[PDB]
């Protein structure tokens, strides 16, 4: 999230390995994660309440 | 140097607990516990 209005951004974390990723590669879905997904959070409160 | 958790990270952790934690089961568990304890507290005490 960038703000509570709806703007997002991409965030890159270096990791641990020193092997350089060659340019033009692809980062697999194994190490990519989405944003908050506020509707899931709000709907998860339903069983508790 | 450090950083406070954002509202996004906090709500993401809460949502992770709420979705991957089996929250719906609670509304069953408690319900059945109610059925155990409805009108039988004195009798459970004397049974003890």
């Amino acid at each position: 999230y960038q703000d509570l209005i709806g703007n997002r951004y991409l965030e890159l974390k270096r990791g641990d390995s020193d092997q350089i990723l060659p340019p033009g590669s692809t980062i697999p879905v194994e190490r990519t994660e989405p944003a908050l997904d506020l509707d899931a959070l709000v709907g998860g409160f339903r069983p508790l309440f | 140097s450090s950083a406070y958790p954002t509202i996004e990270r906090t709500l993401a952790g809460i949502s992770g607990i709420l979705t991957g934690g089996g929250i719906p089961n609670i509304e069953v568990i408690q319900t059945e516990v109610f059925n155990i304890l409805n009108g039988r507290a004195d009798q459970i005490r004397e049974f003890l």
